[PDB]
């Protein structure tokens, strides 16, 4: 309405400027986001599409709204700007003089509106044609300095990151000279703080990444980042080193096929002892991949002794033996375990899209170490649930400050996509004749991201639709033939029917099905676009029971996939793997007659066995029941007749059992079976 | 000379760089001055090395800084480098200007003071120091002797701000305290040196100042500083009014001191309200001597703020009716005349106002009209459909419209809206009684009618209603 609103009646309405900006004021100020999105809009075709005055009372109103501020306004505010500046810079660059007052006002801003700001007024300044008015350029210098030049932590962040980002800017070699001295006078600033060298590493390798420019002033780093890591760390494979630990310190978790008398191994309980440096070496690690896959285009020759290096760590054992002594030491030896899991994470992420075999297996055995010490923190987490070492990821949960799924997703590194291109591989079932945990890691790291990202720095600059669209290539006819070995593991399972290999198995199909419903329950499918790879995925999902069958009407695809995807609930062997296959079921059979499948389906899950191990019974949780039951007496054909069907099923739970003709049916579930029971009865 | 240190430097520290410290001993100045000469980036090196090589656990290494400091603090003003190697200079000190004890910072910040006053700093960009080192002492909770560090910040800056600023140094020693973290007493301080600096300064090197006042006073101190800013052109007003008894300079700085008054209240929606409390006439009945001709272009200007727009209008008028009572009751009667001092009336000052408005006050006028037509609409008569109802609303009334003619006289866009807001008010009402819109209809145009070939469309609209009008209207 708004767009051709203006784009038609633009010569009316220009006249009557003064009204509509006196309305968006009043509108940003409330909540509501399509509200003040609504505002937005007012703010682009007013600048877009009026006279300069228009223009400039436009810019000023932001400067306005930015300062005095809050939050979601601000934020809003700051999008408009970058819409500004992108649509028509010529125009903002004549009024970026009221723009650059806004830096007087800085106490109120929050750090990602800061890198917005800084990206906002740098990429303005260094428009080729107004360097007459570098003035902008040198208070920005200024106001770098002065933050820079602070103990406080609050301040240090800012101006590291203003003077990184505009760094990022100006390279699209005086620039070469000013990038040189900002950055090794941020380096020196930031070399005193462990949270802000990591801040500082971290920022610049992200930043380096997206920019992907001024490769000079990075062949210029890269030969001291380089240097750099390997004096700092990497010290002669001594297997003693020098400390009074009270822990006996190896070179564990090496590889092995690497020659163990050897030069390069990575200090760690010493430096990390000493400092109670160790805590940039995750990130510091990952600057260093990225500046030499941009030199050297992808060679990693110089560093593969890097996968294969041995750690020196202490023994990180499960130690039962080590229980009832809490002090510094628990605290060490859960961020030690912190710490390598972060290592080895980055290092898969840094080895992943290299194809030679020999360092694809390094990376499984990286990632068997991973799962290994991933049990044994989780433990060591379980054994005192207070230890938290706060070490955040720095986009917004470090602004934001200054136990086992806290560190799972925020606190550990986080993984790459093309780390998926891992489990390729194919299973190996150690019972019947790329292993079971091995897989179970990156599923249950997939489940996290995709559920975080669609309904973490790395990923958040990447949009949801990308993400969904190469998920869809390394999910679904990858995880098809994992499925499928699966399926013949537990037909076997079923068939025979020690614990742990069916407890894993089980989860990861819990976990295989959880990654299918949050794919397809993507909100995104209700856009028109976006259909094609639905489209695609229901293809290839079809394609698993018999090809030939392309460019298939949609209905017939449903009924393919669904044919194909409900004959799994028998080979489920706990409950929350079947309420996920139902919903699941439920989320690609709302695209269509389908009622009956569900409720079919959802029966054969209540009725079913599902053996009454005490852990496998609190899987069957009340509340999982209570979704279920609403599942399948609201999707069946007639509720009244399915709660006769329950109240003629119901009482003889007191008769016999003191368990039922209709398990999972007993006086405790009873409760709730009665709660939904009468809450569809009034529905 | 230099490679050899950036080859001790390169490996390792406090082992070979304190031993090569202590062989040249003296001249850091030639070593600088010629490393300028040449490269600022070798000088910068040479910086770093020194600065990682004298650690300030040792003591020695802390006097070659200190000579050092004072080398290139003297080097970066009155030898005249590149802008680049200056910067550099400059955020390296700032950087290493931490690792000390109190009384090294203390004469640091004693040199700086007794440069700024008397040394004519050639350019001043070493004062960017100055903060640091008292936000060190604000933080360096090693203990002195001379007291924590705060107090002898307190005391160093107020001998900073007790003894004299130059003339065209007082902006950046402004611009510096933007990040001092500042109490109470230490920014009132500065407001009462930088408001007691105005006379002394040319009047083009007003309005930035004043610009890094208000940014500054957002910390503590506003009441003070408007009050302060009201008082200084109040005084100018006063003198030009008297030696009348230079324009173009007096009035681009009134008017764009009020825009930067202006946009900071935008950006401070409490600035305003204490502006108004302070100038607030109503207070009882009385009529304040805070009134001027700037202190109401000021108001006019800020009545296009949103939220004051009611509030400062309400005020004017109030303003208006009590100056009308107050002067009637003065020239009734004589008692008052004999004691009272003649004050201008709030009336005179507006009318002031506008022939200084003349210029280039858009901003201004633009409020002033809006002012007259509430005057007109509120004290048009009513009451044929006497001293207290006709005399302050007659006087209003025609307020309004000397205003508006005066206006329409030598503003001459907005003419239209003059005009059309006449019509707005001529055509439709006819039941309230409108005899003064004519009148000041008549006058309007007799004044310029060729002005009214520039807007004659908003004529030709009104004769469709001609047919509507009652008869006295239509031939008036």
């Amino acid at each position: 309405l708004l767009q051709s609103t203006f784009s038609v009646h633009y010569l009316v309405l220009k006249d009557m400027c003064s009204s509509i900006l006196s309305l968006a004021q009043s509108l940003l100020h409330s909540l509501d986001q399509s509200i003040i999105s609504f505002g937005s809009l007012l703010y682009k075709y007013a600048f877009k599409f009026f006279d300069t005055y228009c223009q400039q009372e436009v810019v000023g109103a932001l400067v306005t709204h930015i300062c005095s501020g809050n939050e979601a306004e601000v934020d809003t505010a700051l999008d408009v700007l970058l819409e500004l500046v992108v649509l028509n810079p010529s125009a903002m660059m004549m009024n970026a003089v009221f723009v650059k007052g806004i830096l007087d006002y800085l106490d109120n801003i929050s750090p990602q509106q800061i890198r917005k700001l800084f990206y906002v007024l740098s990429t303005l300044a260094f428009s080729k044609q107004n360097e007459a008015s570098s003035h902008i350029q040198d208070d920005m210098h200024l106001v770098i300095r002065k933050q820079l030049s602070s103990t406080v932590f609050k301040y240090k962040l800012i101006g590291i990151i203003g003077a990184v980002t505009m760094a990022g800017i100006m390279a699209a070699d005086e620039q070469c000279t000013q990038v040189t001295s900002l950055l090794q006078l941020v380096h020196s600033c930031s070399e005193q703080s462990p949270q802000a060298s990591a801040l500082y590493y971290d920022e610049f390798a992200n930043l380096i990444q997206h920019e992907k420019l001024d490769p000079k002033a990075l062949e210029w780093v890269g030969h001291t980042i380089c240097n750099d890591f390997q004096d700092a760390f990497v010290v002669d494979s001594c297997v003693v080193p020098e400390g009074d630990f009270p822990f006996p310190v190896k070179a564990l978790y090496g590889l092995e096929e690497y020659d163990t008398q050897d030069g390069i191994a990575i200090n760690l309980l010493p430096l990390l002892f000493s400092q109670d440096s160790p805590l940039c070496l995750a990130p510091y690690f990952r600057l260093l991949r990225l500046c030499v896959e941009r030199q050297h285009n992808g060679n990693l020759e110089e560093i593969d002794g890097l996968l294969d290096c041995p750690i020196f760590l202490t023994d990180l054992e499960p130690g039962e033996k080590l229980e009832s002594m809490s002090a510094k030491e628990r605290s060490f030896m859960c961020s030690l375990i912190f710490l390598t899991l972060n290592w080895f994470r980055e290092i898969v992420n840094a080895f992943c899209q290299e194809t030679s075999p020999e360092m694809k297996g390094k990376v499984l055995t990286r990632l068997k170490h991973i799962v290994e010490l991933q049990i044994i923190l989780e433990k060591y987490l379980a054994v005192t649930p207070d230890y938290v070492p706060p070490l955040g990821n720095f986009d917004v949960e470090t602004l934001d400050i200054t136990l086992l799924l806290h560190n799972s997703h925020a606190f550990f590194r986080e993984l790459d996509i093309e780390v998926f291109s891992i489990l390729h591989c194919g299973l190996v079932t150690k019972f019947i004749l790329l292993g079971p945990p091995e897989l179970l890691f990156l599923l249950e790291d997939l489940s996290q991201k995709l559920e975080s990202m669609l309904t973490f720095s790395h990923l958040q600059q990447r949009s949801a639709q990308e993400i969904v669209h190469c998920v869809f290539q390394l999910l679904t006819p990858m995880c098809n033939h994992l499925e499928n070995i699966h399926n013949y593991f537990q037909c076997l399972a079923a068939e025979n029917h020690k614990v742990q290999e069916y407890h894993i198995m089980s989860s990861c199909y819990q976990r295989l099905l959880q990654i299918f419903h949050g794919l397809f329950a993507w909100s995104g499918f209700s856009q028109p676009e976006n259909q094609n790879l639905l489209y695609s995925a229901l293809h290839v999902l079809s394609s698993r029971l018999k090809q030939g069958e392309h460019s298939q009407p949609l209905e017939e695809l449903l009924s393919q996939s669904v044919h194909y995807l409900q004959n799994f609930h028998q080979s489920i062997p706990s409950f929350q793997c079947a309420l996920y296959l139902i919903r699941l079921l439920m989320v690609i059979l709302e695209k269509s007659q389908n009622k009956e499948k569900i409720a079919s389906l959802a029966r054969q899950f209540l009725c079913r066995v599902w053996p009454s191990g005490d852990k496998e019974k609190s899987n069957i949780s009340n509340d999982q029941l209570h979704a279920l039951l609403c599942i399948y007496l609201e999707h069946t054909e007639s509720i009244l007749k399915a709660i006769e069907e329950i109240a003629g099923v119901g009482v003889p739970e007191l008769i016999n059992s003191p368990s039922s003709t209709f398990p999972t049916l007993t006086r405790h579930t009873f409760v709730v079976f009665f709660r939904v029971m009468m809450a569809e009865l009034e529905k | 000379m230099d490679q050899k240190i950036l080859s001790l430097a390169a490996e390792k520290t406090a082992d070979k760089l304190q031993e090569f410290l202590q062989t040249l001993r003296e001249g850091d100045l030639t070593n600088l001055l010629q490393n300028q000469a040449v490269k600022g980036k070798v000088a910068g090196a040479l910086l770093r090395a020194i600065f990682k090589g004298s650690p300030c656990s040792e003591e020695a290494g802390t006097l070659r800084r200190r000579k050092i400091y004072t080398c290139c603090i003297q080097l970066v003003e009155s030898g005249d480098l590149q802008k680049e190697i200056v910067s550099e200079i400059i955020g390296l000190l700032m950087l290493e200007a931490h690792h000390f004890p109190g009384p090294l910072l203390v004469e640091l910040a004693n040199e700086f003071i007794s440069a700024v006053r008397e040394g004519s700093l050639v350019n001043g960009k070493s004062l960017e120091l100055l903060p640091i080192i008292l936000t060190a002492l604000a933080t360096k909770k090693e203990n002195l002797a001379y007291l924590s560090g705060e107090e002898c910040k307190k005391q160093l800056i107020n001998t900073l701000c007790s003894g004299r600023w130059d003339q065209q140094y007082v902006i950046q020693l402004t611009s510096m305290f933007k990040d001092v973290p500042l109490t109470a007493e230490e920014v009132e301080f500065v407001v009462e040196k930088a408001l007691s600096m105005f006379s002394k300064m040319n009047l083009q090197e007003i309005p930035p100042l004043v610009y890094q006042l208000l940014v500054l006073s957002s910390k503590g101190s506003r009441k003070s500083v408007l009050e302060g800013i009201i008082a200084f052109f109040s005084a100018l007003d006063k003198q030009h009014n008297e030696e009348q008894s230079p324009s173009g300079e007096l009035r681009h700085v009134e008017g764009t001191i009020i825009l930067h008054i202006v946009f900071a209240i935008k950006l401070d929606y409490e600035l305003g309200r204490e502006l108004v409390k302070h100038l607030k006439v109503g207070q009882q009945g009385d009529s304040n001597n805070n009134l001027s001709p700037f202190s109401i272009a000021l108001l006019l200007s800020v009545t296009r703020i949103q939220r004051f727009q009611d509030q400062v209008l309400d005020l004017l008028k109030t303003s208006v009716v009590k100056s009308f009572k107050d002067l009637q009751l003065l020239q009734g009667s004589k008692f008052l005349q004999n004691l009272v001092p003649h004050r201008s009336y709030v009336s005179t000052m507006i009318l002031e106002v506008v022939k200084n408005s003349v210029h280039s006050w858009d901003h201004v006028t633009q409020g002033l009209v809006e002012l007259g037509f509430i005057l007109m609409d509120s004290y048009g008569p009513k009451k044929v459909l006497p001293s207290l109802s006709r005399m302050p609303n007659q006087h209003a009334c025609k307020l309004g419209a000397n205003i508006l003619l005066e206006t329409f006289k030598i503003h001459e866009m907005i003419r239209q809206e003059i005009l059309e807001q006449v019509l707005n008010r001529v055509v439709t009402r006819a039941s309230s009684p409108i005899s003064h819109f004519l009148d000041l209809l008549s006058n309007i145009v007799m004044y310029a009618p060729l002005v009214l070939q520039s807007c004659s469309s908003k004529v030709t609209e009104a004769f469709d209603y001609l047919s509507f009008l009652p008869l006295q209207t239509v031939q008036r």
